[PDB]
RNA sequence: UCAAUUAUUUUUUUUGCUGAGGAAUUUUAAAAUUAUUUGAAUUUUUCUUCUUAUAAUUUAAGUUGUUUCUAUACAGUACUU
RNA sequence: UCUCAAACUCCCAAUAGGUAAAAAGGGCGAAAUAACUCAAUUUGUAUUUCACUCAUAUUAAAUAAAAUAACUCCAAGUGGGCCAUUUUUGGUAAGCAGAACUGGCGAUGAGGGAUGCUCCUAACGCUUGGAUAAGGUGCCUAAAUAUUCGCUCAUGAGAUCCCA
């Protein structure tokens, strides 16, 4: 008994440094980026032609809406989108399909590009995960990697940083990485709104809709 | 608000636990319920959820079906989550290892004469608690005469439920929508 | 008010413009099989076969194949329930379905695709993708060669 | 005594309850009406088949038992 | 009993919200990684006020070649604007009789 | 910094092209700036006047660039010009004011303050078509050409306000009004 | 409001009496549930006497415990005695509504004995 | 003087509210931190990193400690209700 | 050449609708069976038995508290409804009569709309704390006699959708 309960012991701690391992080329990874666009946007400046960078592949969607008297598209949206509560954050994979569907319940959503310190400290401030069997789930609270490295060991995720950079930008495994968290249910932003029901994109003061990159600062903001 | 189908529930149906306070049978679903969380195999669970099922759904299962089934099994252990009843359509035995939730007395006797094997669910839990080398049975779920009248409304296109008939009598329902001469015909 | 066969079919059951008369031939040699989906589409000049209302642009499984007629199992929804119905159509009205043709093509592409990924010794991903995606680009015009804009004013 | 028509209010969203059902997509149908003199045929071929099969079958158990 | 499993065990009562961000041995849990980059944070930090008043001369007497370059591209972006304005305001007195 | 007085009505210089196809081998390449509350707000101008002038949608289009532009000498008062496309409830009207400010974006404050003020025009309703710097001798309001004056010294005569601390419920004696 | 005693918390002291019980006189104090329809009960109108409600419900770790930290067990006869000495250290005597004083006092005496007290100690004396 | 605005970060001043639980082998294991010990690393270190061995401890692994008071009461005008 | 049409149509939307995205299946082959089929027993058809082999070891486009799915049985209550946005027919119009789509009320508390079954916010076990929404911040009445730029004096001014 005792040998395989320390051989597995020696394996889980194995397991730990090798994601430390990729944690930091994670790490690189991201000071990389980083200094590319600066790079890029600085030799763009320098020279006669003129650049842009990619698509940025992730969107995070924020509820803002309560769930009376909704249109019945506008409800099957919400339903496969997952934003069920009022104060629901998701990530959600750019693609053409879940934009056109993201248009439909715009008036009822804010959403933009989430900025990797968001993505980190919304993962681990309000990360819980869907525990149980297969739709016999339960909410629990990360704490620990053993138990995500569990459900997520046959896709090769195993680890939380690990999902914190799936989640920031879209790879081979994001899907199930997604769909396995919990909905982030949000507090109220702690200095409130203009007003709700307007959207950002108005001349009028407002919030719903593409708010982009300071989509980061309401996230930051109702945390 | 959270916007919940079905308001988050698992609202799944059926038998919650034995509706009998009958001694022996709530002691024997005991003892297969045991059996069913403990080992790994499906074979034990299936009998539990059998064990418990309505009256209707323990339908006597033919002493000549069970050995029509048994002669590809030729050495098994047949089991049976139902009542075995005698054949006097049957001319013989082959001789048959069976287990049963009831015997009839003259299929038992038969069986024994046979020089075959009478089983009950206990001995059969003793002697195969695992189900390795087993085979599960069970009898003829839509026999039933209510069955025989469920299904597509009498007198409407393409049915053939039997009506729930007012009595045996020859001028009785025959009729109307039932042959083409008098209104129409189904 | 009434209900008759034809119903409220003035613009329905118009010929198109410049597609007057009877229509060619080779329409009608057109060959089918049990088993294909089959759109209902109907020209106008021949009365005999005419489905109704709901059965126009629809598709559905040939399931049987008579003389001159095809049967055609069509869903209709009937209130709180979509059902497969047996309509009965003509070689005039069939027309031969496409959504099959692309998952054939896609088919044959995918087999030669696979043919040569084995051959190699390499994985493929057969996946219709996502659009969205963009690399980063660039703008190689010259610098007065741009164009300014500006609003548009009044009358 | 003067009636309200008609409305169609509620019905849809009623339908929805349950869902709009659909159907179960059996791969044998009942041939019934289906095209006489090939259909019987068929009934032949298949009888044929069948017969084909039990002289196969018949043989070859016979064969074994010897 | 051969037949028979060994007894498993069920999950651990609830336990508190131990804080990811600000409890050190949780954060340690969820990234193994941290202490060094703990490290890197304090290893900026260790460097001192007179080090970085030295360094920050340097840093700006090797940005300005490059900041009189960027401030000329700005500067023609600018004059295409300024030209766009000239062209249309003398097209308008042109166009109006 | 500021948000006493503050405005962020903000000037960006965006610049986007046409989507390379078949029958746009080239493409035309479009630049404008806009003055916008935010990034999304001047990204939508931008492509609603994209849309009017064009044929060009968010969707058959790509985004070069959209950078805030930055005030060269914000110490200094400058003469802003500016020209108009507004609607009123009955009509549309085009009109050019002046408006001596210390940059661009404290002036097209001002001119939606000034629309919505004497006109009851919402920032929606109007449409800047140019702002820019002009000579001090071309102005043609009275209200500007009395500050470009050579000798300017007039007396405050405005109210005590102070500030919420000293701002007393009660006094002992009435207040002095000059202030001297 | 909220009545902690130790570890025993009871959520509400004061009962649920019925709806308007004082306006018609006929209608006694405990609680009826109203079929009526526009009743200020059941349509939630606040500011009427509230209804009873499962939420209220005890602790399951409390359920029916009393202030003396001890579940109450009513006695008639001298032979409960037997169970209770087992579980005196969780359970407290109550003497019955009947008791005749001879016995009731023997009874009593035979608490004394299990070391438990009577909670209505000085009735019938 | 060295703005400002983003980015990744690192802290800090007062302070408000909370304490379920109850670990006959998940209050266990590792981590963390401290004092040791061995080999390395690198931005080079009086909170520098890893892993090699040893101990303790808590930031792990859901409040505990100290001092009052009730009271040196026998029902009081306090306390319960 | 001027102006045109519910019951006119060269052309012609948005919205709404249908089929499609592979394993009980599909590929390409062989052998079988017919009383169907052609001149023609492989000339086809269809079926059957044997083969060889198609992604799914991230799923032949997504997304999905997708089995809370099916299906059978037995039964209830109900069949007088009403209101709102938008499209809308009759009628001078109507808090009028009549329709369409969707959402409400009915069957519903709660906060705002000064008040108000329906408007807006939002759907509810019991409690503690937080931060907000709709909405406010002269007093009644909780928070600014806040800041900031305009315009405004009225010998019946004006002042939050529905709303007088």
């Amino acid at each position: 008994a005792a040998k395989k309960i320390k051989t597995l012991k020696l394996i889980n701690k194995k397991k730990r440094n090798d994601l430390r391992q990729r944690t930091l080329r994670y790490e690189e990874e991201y000071e990389s980026e980083r200094k590319k666009i600066i790079e890029l946007k600085r030799e763009a400046r320098k020279n006669n032609c003129f650049y842009r960078e990619a698509e940025k592949k992730v969107v995070f969607v924020i509820r803002l809406k309560g769930v009376n008297k909704l249109p019945p598209k506008v409800r099957s949206v919400f339903r496969l989108l997952r934003l069920l509560q009022v104060h629901n954050g998701v990530f959600v994979k750019v693609n053409k399909a879940t934009k056109e569907m993201l248009k439909i319940v715009e008036p009822y959503v804010t959403y933009g590009y989430p900025t990797l310190s968001t993505v980190r400290k919304l993962l681990y401030k309000r990360g819980y995960v869907r525990v149980g069997k297969v739709r016999r789930y339960a909410r629990k609270k990360i704490q620990d990697n053993a138990d995500i490295s569990k459900h997520l060991g046959k896709y090769n995720v195993h680890g939380i940083e690990d999902m914190v950079y799936q989640l920031y930008t879209c790879g081979p495994v994001f899907k199930k990485v997604n769909n396995f968290l919990w909905a982030f249910k949000l507090k109220p932003p702690r200095k409130g709104f203009k007003a709700k029901r307007h959207a950002f994109n108005e001349p009028r003061p407002g919030d719903w809709g593409n708010r982009e990159a300071h989509i980061n600062e309401l996230i930051n903001r109702m945390i | 608000g959270i916007a919940l189908k079905n308001v988050g529930r698992i609202k799944k149906h059926g038998r919650k636990h034995l509706v009998s306070k009958n001694p022996y049978l709530r002691l024997l679903v005991k003892l297969y319920n045991f059996l069913a969380r403990r080992t790994n195999a499906n074979f034990n669970k299936i009998i539990a959820k059998r064990l418990i099922m309505p009256k209707r759904y323990r339908p006597p299962l033919s002493l000549s079906k069970l050995q029509y089934h048994m002669a590809n099994h030729p050495n098994d252990i047949a089991v049976v989550v139902g009542s075995i009843t005698d054949d006097k359509r049957l001319f013989s035995l082959k001789q048959l290892k069976v287990c049963a939730l009831r015997f009839t007395e003259t299929a038992r006797k038969r069986i024994e004469d046979a020089g075959g094997e009478c089983l009950t669910f206990d001995q059969l839990a003793l002697k195969y608690p695992t189900g390795k080398k087993c085979v599960l049975l069970r009898g003829p779920t839509k026999a039933r005469t209510a069955e025989k009248h469920f299904g597509k409304a009498p007198g409407k296109p393409k049915s053939k439920a039997r009506p729930y008939v007012r009595s045996k009598g020859r001028k009785f329902e025959k009729a109307r929508g039932r042959r083409k001469s008098r209104a129409y015909k189904k | 008010k009434s209900r008759g066969k034809r119903s409220g079919t003035r613009y329905k059951f118009s010929k198109k413009f410049r597609k007057h008369g009877e229509c060619t031939a080779n329409k009608y040699l057109e060959k089918l099989n049990y088993g294909d989906y089959v759109d209902i589409v109907c020209d106008s000049t021949q009365q005999k076969g005419m489905p109704f209302n709901y059965y126009h642009g629809k598709t559905g499984k040939i399931f049987h194949i008579t003389k001159r007629g095809v049967g055609v199992l069509v869903n209709k929804r009937v209130k709180h329930r979509i059902e497969q119905k047996k309509v009965c159509v003509r070689i005039e009205h069939v027309r031969k379905s496409r959504c099959n043709e692309d998952f054939l093509l896609r088919k044959i592409k995918n087999a030669e695709l696979i043919k040569e990924a084995k051959l190699k010794n390499e994985h493929i991903n057969i996946k219709r993708k996502t659009e969205g995606p963009k690399p980063a680009a660039m703008i190689k015009v010259p610098p007065s060669k741009i164009i300014t804009i500006e609003p548009l004013p009044f009358y | 005594a003067k009636s309200k028509n008609h409305t169609n209010h509620n019905q849809n969203r009623k339908a929805h309850k349950n869902g709009i059902k659909k159907p179960k997509k059996h791969k044998f149908m009942s041939r019934k009406g289906l095209d006489p003199n090939f259909f019987r045929n068929q009934k032949y071929c298949l009888k044929g088949i069948q017969k084909k099969k039990k002289e196969l079958k018949l043989k070859a158990k016979q064969e074994k038992n010897n | 009993q051969a037949s028979l499993l060994a007894k498993k065990k069920p999950c651990k009562k609830r336990l508190q919200n131990k804080n990811s961000l600000t409890n050190f041995a949780v954060r340690c849990r969820l990234n193994p990684a941290y202490k060094l980059l703990r490290s890197l944070a304090v290893l900026r930090m260790r460097k001192s006020i007179l080090e970085k008043s030295k360094n920050k001369k340097e840093k700006r007497v090797q940005k300005q070649i490059q900041k009189k370059e960027l401030q000329k591209i700005n500067h023609d972006y600018y004059k295409g604007v300024a030209k766009a304005v000239k062209k249309k305001k003398k097209r308008e007195e042109k166009k109006a009789k | 910094i500021d948000n006493s007085l503050n405005t962020n009505i903000h000037q960006y210089h965006i610049v986007g092209r046409a989507i390379p196809t078949a029958k746009d081998k080239n493409p035309n390449v479009y630049r404008m700036c806009i003055f916008a509350k935010n990034d999304t707000n001047a990204k939508s101008r931008f492509w609603y006047f994209m849309k009017k002038i064009n044929k060009l949608k968010k969707s058959n289009g790509e985004l070069l660039a959209c950078e805030q532009i930055k005030e060269r000498f914000p110490l200094r008062v400058k003469n802003y010009g500016v020209l108009l496309r507004y609607d009123s409830r009955t009509g549309t009207h085009n009109m050019y004011k002046e408006f001596r400010d210390t940059t661009k974006e404290g002036a097209i404050a001002q001119l939606y303050s000034e629309m919505a003020g004497r006109h009851r025009a919402r920032a929606s309703s109007i449409n800047i078509i140019r702002i820019s710097e002009i000579s001090s001798s071309l102005v043609r309001r009275p209200h500007i050409k009395q500050l470009l004056k050579r000798r300017l010294r007039f007396p405050a005569l405005h109210l005590p306000t102070l500030q919420k601390e000293y701002r007393k419920k009660f006094a002992s004696k009435r207040p002095s009004t000059y202030r001297m | 409001a909220v009545k902690k005693v130790g570890k025993i918390i009871k959520k509400r002291t004061k009962k649920f009496t019925r709806f308007q019980s004082n306006r018609f006189m006929r209608v006694k104090p405990a609680w009826r549930k109203p079929r009526g329809i526009d009743c200020r009960v059941r349509r939630r109108y606040k500011g009427t006497n509230l209804m009873p409600s499962i939420g209220y419900g005890s602790n399951k770790k409390t359920k029916f415990l009393l202030p003396n930290n001890k579940y109450k067990y009513v006695v008639k006869n001298v032979k409960e005695m037997e169970p209770l000495i087992m579980n005196h250290t969780k359970y407290c005597v109550q003497i019955a509504h009947n008791v005749s004083s001879k016995k009731r006092k023997q009874i009593i005496e035979r608490a004394k004995q299990m070391n438990v007290s009577v909670i209505n100690a000085k009735a019938r004396l």
